[PDB]
């Protein structure tokens, strides 16, 4: 059984020739009899042996590569990923009933690619780069692989500007850097897709008062959402004008799984070409638990074995070499930036999920929505124990690290006395006071949904909580109070704060002057 | 002579050869290919197939690609040519510095060093951290331990480990980036190249770290290997050159991690939570070499990630038996402002044992260990009857472990850039008196709060002073401060006057340097001859 | 035999036509194997060692036997691997002969009632835990709590023990390392050849970089080495530590072989294997000889989960137990016994009869100082007689503390617990411990030492002598 006689056999041995010269003037002219039954065979092309949920495998397609665009010839693409001994296993860019047995498979030449530039920059586009939003094909554009490598050591530089959301919480207690992976994590409906969608707007209302070179393109990608939430996504960005400088990628529930663990690819490779030409990028991978989810399913009907909770082994490259690739270059390679904010449902608050976990050790920073501080008033739900990042200084605007450091003392202060809240002992008026201004900081902290802050406005207003000015009023009414000090508070210190950008000592001067000019309605 | 690619899964590829295979852990080259690609092989498959993890990504090969044989495994170059540079996993350079002159290239397979070449001695290797020199203190030859979660400090606390050991230490140091992020690689190249431990250009030989990275980008075979390329260059510096050598690792699990995501397509059915079910034969014969031996000596400290702050999973929980000490590190104590984050009773070491360190510094370390554990036995009746009727024996006890969970903390030099705090040096007699004094009732007058982020115990009383200074303030309020502006301030207008104004330009640069080619409506497909046709109409 | 495919050390191999499962078989690049599981077109062998060294066709000769290791007392002061070949560098094995590693255990008529004692030296275990020679008894406890101290204690003890007895009653060790890390047992090697205790025992090591096999085998090959004293006549002291780490080797082989994985993916017959290999710690009969082997395997849980699945399997092997607990550490007692949570289920139909009569009380006021233990950080104080029982326990677990590498001899723990639960101990204020706990087996006159070592009990005449002695004592550091 072995191969050494199967070798032999090589070697003619039959010693006589009672069929051979009979059958051989006998098989063309039985073959001929069903030559109308016979597909012709196939080298260079391919040929669909069987098709469902998605992947056809594929006689034939001797010189494909791994993870080559290929197109059956009913017109639909598909994305030749495990290269078997006998056939090719291709996942489907789209709907595979059009797909039948012995369809013939066009290999494409190319790995997959999307189209990058300033035309993507206000379109609405696919999880492969076509344009989903009715306004024409892509025009002013060109074609990039989604699958370029991560930025290397020699390549980066130290993450030094800051790129602020508008969400004072964040920009408080959770300062983001200009080419940092920020993680927003929670449960379902606890604002994370607020928080993503305030730090776009605040890059429109940011992109129209800075140099040309700070500006900031954001790219969104919604994967495995429905379209309705796109649609009403869109219609945000139109009406406040903040598609003027974003795209965005909609592999929507509807799409095919390969489209859904495709789009944050596309969506980073379209956000890659403002990184690689000196601008500044941000991407935001809303719902990366669902391209997870996504990948899950074309690897698990590609026959590959399962894991942890049936996920692919190689789940955590998934996301890692999708993250690496937000860096901030050096200055020979332009300076440019690309953050990156992914967003992972959690389960009941379930942090140790797998994905979770994952995401958790790719990126740099984590923002942490749980659902009973959304439900006590405190929007966003930051999370104050658990938001962590990794920048710290050096990232955030330098008058708000001035003041951000007696809040994220304070809100520590009160946060180990208010485990001792059942009794209310109120310890030599220290363990009550500490509370009494805990419980004003967290009440400062909140804000509204789509408005966000310019960040002149928000270490105004975390002046007047860190030190005094707000201890007359009850916790009930400083998010109004915030609002007289914001609104009634002369405007020109908001233009000497963000020209500065920290408070010179004539600065704080004034502003310690005019807190207590203002009239706050706290009674 | 060469085989061909047979089949391609992920990062595994299948190489089938018509006689003569390559032995287990043999190299083999792919051309044809954009970048150099390496295959590893990893088993024989058994018709004269191998199976092989690839060092890079496998999107491009192409079934009956052409693969070369190198008779031998993953070459890297060692010595003293390789000090100051980064390398990869196969060992390029990566710091685009010219080419790595360094002679004789070590594979980096081997066994670990046998029974009779171990070293029994034990010295204490002082680091400067009193939580670590204290309580599970660190011993030099020695293997070290970084446990913890995502987030509590292990990275800052090795690049304290950097910044004390590896300057003061004459020997080199060797940090293996495995599986990581870029950016915090970047970091240590740049704080090394301020700091003199990489010197470039001519001066190159006056360096003391060899950087070899695996990071997070890489493919899952280019993060398992990778701990194998910083280890033989470690071995070169042990068992040629004698020296004594400094092994940094961040997250070895990623080791284990990198083996985890391509176990199922190597074949191998899933062991318990996930992980491959060769992890600790596999952790086993990485670890064994890094030993210390009559050659020379490799200090290892080794950072491990634990998933989501469990001890018990499997890839630290086995970790856990190859190391000499063992930092944990908790997140529940950095949740108190505590950093570095240690786990006082958690954190073990082989060194505390009153026949090693002394009798002095032994009993002072169980003593402080043994008032944080009485302490975390009262911190359960503290939050229902609120410390006040324990009869002055547990209420002391209570206000003395938390003077010694305070002052087990310390500022760090490299934590400077996000703290402000100038870090601080701890020496070992200087923190055995300092906790001895705080542990027998020497210090019982200061504030509690003064023994928050200081050094010695002549830092203490010294922040007790400006503490009751510091409250001697805050006590008038009439006038005569910088509101009033008749001191030297201008107006609220004049200083908005002071402003440069900036360019707006509101074009944003998006039309004169892109190449905006044309991109086809229609697909173009090729056809059995190679020849770019567009798609055929007739589905 | 033709390698058909070879990798993650297990080579399917064509041919082998006539071998035995368990048998060993020799490669063409000269290292070893066992043929484990024997298929109807290949052989699936386990590769002794590192398996980057066989290639596909080459040649692998059976050698036509079943896995042996040398037994003797040739093997003694001697560091063997996991197949009884010597790693210490001190030449080939002189005076040993052959014998399998995989032996039936000793049936019901082999038995015999255990009731002479084992003398670990710890007191906590010699007092209320105890060990009879033939026994089986769980060292389990999580990470770094002193499962290798109480192995290593009663190792040294049994060294110290066998000076004073005749050639008859001797302990013979063998201390199996499963797992461990090779610098590790270097340290183990310099203490037993610094405390003299290597002159009885043997060291069994299958290392952390050694093969799967290698560690499945070395629990095997250490039991049949100390077999070989227990079928002589003589008593054996097996420990095999990590035996959890062995379970976890053999679960490796058991999946790359491809064997259908049960409860955290270990096999079927991973029961069977640590049964196996615990059944054969017996207590032999007169008629067989009188020889005994006790066995101590440790099983490292992981957050005090004894509901594991081998942990859950050896505790339903063994017949006690020892539980070590992580919050017993840092508060001072070591070692950290959970007197609790262990059982002995020989009990005390096995222990030192001086030790019997004095250590009843000494149980029944730790349970009620158990009972009693949430009050004692309590200010306002109770009804004086639970502050008494909060009191005497609170000594009763400072008497069970002992230092590491130092055990005791048996007759001066009883006088150690004697001097406790009689009343005799440090009732003044206790900031007198140092000066106060062996200021009893310092000052009492050594006489009653032997007189409770010869006659192995606190007879009547020998009490009155014990309380005047105990009233006598000294303290003069206050
Ligand atoms: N700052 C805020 N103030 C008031 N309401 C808010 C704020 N942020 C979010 N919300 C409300 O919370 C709800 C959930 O918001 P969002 O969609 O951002 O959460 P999500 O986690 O993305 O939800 P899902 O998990 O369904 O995608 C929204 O209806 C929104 O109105
Ligand atoms: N009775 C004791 N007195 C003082 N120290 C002890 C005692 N027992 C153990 N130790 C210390 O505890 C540490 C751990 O001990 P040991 O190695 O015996 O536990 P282990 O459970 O075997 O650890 P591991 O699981 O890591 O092998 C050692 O460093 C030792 O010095
Ligand atoms: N010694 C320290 N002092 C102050 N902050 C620290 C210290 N160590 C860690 N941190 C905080 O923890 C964050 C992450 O620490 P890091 O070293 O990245 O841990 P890991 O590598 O385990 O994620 C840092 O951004 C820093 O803010
Ligand atoms: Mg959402
Ligand atoms: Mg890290
Ligand atoms: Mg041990």
């Amino acid at each position: 059984a072995d191969a050494k006689a199967l070798d032999e056999l090589r070697k003619p041995k039959f010693s006589s020739k009672y069929l051979i010269q009979h059958v051989s003037q006998k098989l063309i002219p039985a073959v001929k009899e069903w030559e109308k039954s016979y597909q012709p065979p196939v080298i260079h092309l391919g040929r669909v042996l069987s098709v469902g949920d998605g992947i056809a495998r594929v006689y034939g397609l001797k010189s494909v590569q791994a993870g080559e665009l290929v197109c059956f010839d009913s017109g639909v693409k598909g994305m030749a990923l495990n290269l078997q001994a006998d056939h090719v296993g291709v996942v489907v860019f789209g709907n595979d009933s059009v797909i039948h047995q012995g369809d013939l498979v066009y290999r494409t030449g190319q790995i997959v690619n999307v189209p990058i530039g300033p035309g993507t920059l206000g379109r609405v586009t696919d999880g492969l780069g076509q344009p989903i939003d009715g306004k024409g094909p892509l025009t002013n554009v060109r074609s990039s692989l989604v699958e370029v490598k991560a930025p290397g050591i020699i390549a980066r530089q130290s993450v030094r500007e800051p790129l602020f959301t508008g969400v004072k919480a964040v920009d408080a207690l959770v300062p983001i850097g200009r080419g940092q992976r920020e993680l927003i994590i929670g449960d379902r409906q606890t604002g994370k897709t607020a928080v993503a969608i305030d730090a776009i707007i605040h890059q429109k209302n940011c992109n129209e008062q800075v140099p040309k070179a700070q500006r900031v393109y954001c790219v969104y990608v919604a994967v495995g959402q429905k379209r309705s939430t796109v649609a009403q996504l869109v219609k945000l960005f139109t009406q406040t004008g903040a598609m003027r400088y974003t795209i965005m990628v909609s592999a929507t529930a509807s799409d095919a799984a390969p489209l859904q663990f495709l789009a944050p690819y596309s969506g980073c490779a379209m956000a890659e070409y403002f990184r690689d030409t000196g601008k500044h990028g941000l991407i935001i991978y809303d719902d990366l638990s669902k391209q997870s989810v996504a990948y899950r399913q074309m690897s698990l009907l590609l026959r590959r074995p399962p894991g942890r909770e049936a996920f692919p082994g190689d789940v955590f490259y998934l996301h890692s070499r999708l993250l690496e690739r937000a860096a901030k270059l050096s200055k020979e390679l332009g300076g440019g930036s690309l953050t990156a904010f992914p967003v992972i449902e959690t389960q009941a608050g379930d942090v140790s999920a797998y994905i979770a976990t994952n995401v958790i050790s790719i990126t740099d920073g984590q923002i942490f929505l749980e659902t009973e501080l959304f439900y006590k008033g405190i929007r966003p739900a930051l999370n104050v124990g658990l938001s962590v990042s990794r920048v710290g200084s050096a990232a955030q605007f330098p008058g708000m690290k001035q003041v951000a450091g007696t809040l994220k003392l304070e809100l520590a202060q009160y946060r180990e006395v208010a485990a001792f809240a059942q009794f209310g002992s109120d310890l030599d008026a220290a363990t009550q006071y500490v509370l009494e201004r805990g419980a004003r900081l967290t009440e400062m902290l909140k804000q509204k949904q789509f408005a966000p802050i310019p960040i002149e406005r928000q270490t105004v207003a975390v002046y007047a909580a860190t030190k005094g000015f707000l201890d007359k009023v009850r916790v009930q009414d400083i998010v109004a109070a915030e609002e007289a000090v914001i609104s009634q508070v002369n405007p020109a210190v908001f233009k000497i704060l963000k020209a500065n950008g920290k408070i010179t000592p004539a600065l704080d001067a004034h502003l310690k002057a005019e807190l207590r000019k203002v009239k706050l309605p706290g009674a | 002579d060469a085989g061909y690619v047979s089949q391609v899964i992920g990062p595994v590829v299948d190489v089938r050869f018509d006689g003569e295979l390559p032995s287990i852990l043999s190299s083999l080259e792919v051309e044809g290919h954009s970048v150099r690609l390496v295959l590893e092989v990893a088993q024989h498959m058994g018709d004269n197939t191998v199976r092989c993890i690839a060092m890079d990504s496998t999107d491009g090969l192409v079934r009956g690609q052409k693969v070369v044989d190198t008779g031998s495994p993953i070459k890297v170059p060692v010595g003293r040519g390789t000090l100051g540079r980064i390398m990869n996993v196969i060992g390029e350079p990566v710091d685009e510095q010219g080419p790595i002159d360094a002679a004789d290239i070590w594979s980096i397979h081997r066994e670990a060093p046998e029974f009779t070449e171990q070293s029994t001695e034990q010295e204490i290797l002082v680091t400067g951290i009193k939580v670590v020199d204290l309580l599970a203190p660190y011993q030099r030859g020695g293997k070290i331990g970084l446990f913890g979660g995502a987030g509590v400090g292990k990275t800052v606390l090795i690049m304290e480990l950097i910044n004390n050991v590896a300057k003061a230490h004459g020997g080199f140091s060797v940090f293996a980036g495995v599986g990581e992020r870029t950016r915090e690689g970047n970091d240590l190249y740049r704080e090394m190249i301020e700091s003199g431990v990489i010197k470039l250009g001519a001066e190159r030989g006056n360096s003391k770290c060899t950087l070899v990275y695996g990071q997070m980008n890489e493919p899952p075979g280019a993060r398992a290997r990778v701990a194998l390329t910083g280890l033989t260059v470690a071995e070169y510096f042990r068992d040629i050159e004698g020296q004594d050598v400094l092994l940094f690792v961040d997250n070895i699990f990623r080791f284990t991690q990198a083996n985890s995501e391509v176990s199922a397509l190597l074949g191998r059915i899933p062991s318990a939570v996930g992980y491959q079910p060769t992890l600790a034969t596999d952790l086993g014969g990485l670890q064994e070499r890094i030993t210390t031996t009559t050659k020379g000596s490799i200090t290892s400290v080794q950072a491990v990630y634990v998933p989501a702050d469990d001890l018990t999973d499997p890839a630290p929980a086995t970790t856990f038996a190859h190391l000499d000490a063992t930092t944990v590190l908790s997140r529940s104590i950095a949740e108190l402002g505590i950093y570095p984050a240690v786990d006082p009773l958690d954190s073990t070491s082989r060194m505390l044992n009153p026949n090693v360190i002394g009798a002095e510094h032994y009993n002072v370390a169980r003593g402080v260990q043994k008032v944080l554990q009485d302490y975390k036995n009262l911190q359960d009746i503290i939050a229902i009857l609120g410390m006040d009727e324990l009869s002055e024996e547990d209420k002391l006890t209570v206000a003395r472990a938390r003077k010694i969970q305070r002052f087990l903390s310390q500022p760090f030099q490299v934590a400077e850039v996000f703290t402000g705090t100038p870090g601080k040096y701890v020496d070992l007699a200087d923190t055995i008196s300092g906790f001895q004094g705080v542990l027998t009732g020497k210090y019982d007058d200061l504030p509690e709060m003064a023994f928050y982020m200081v050094g010695d115990i002549k830092e203490v009383k010294e922040k007790a002073d400006k503490m009751a200074k510091d409250i001697a303030s805050r006590k008038e309020a009439d006038n005569k401060k910088v509101s009033e502006e008749l001191k030297d301030i201008p107006s609220l207008d004049k200083l908005v006057s002071e402003i440069k104004e900036v360019v707006i330009e509101e074009d944003d640069g998006l039309e004169e340097d892109f190449k905006a080619e044309a991109l086809s409506s229609e697909t173009v497909v090729l056809n059995e001859e190679g020849k770019s046709v567009p798609l055929p109409k007739k589905n």
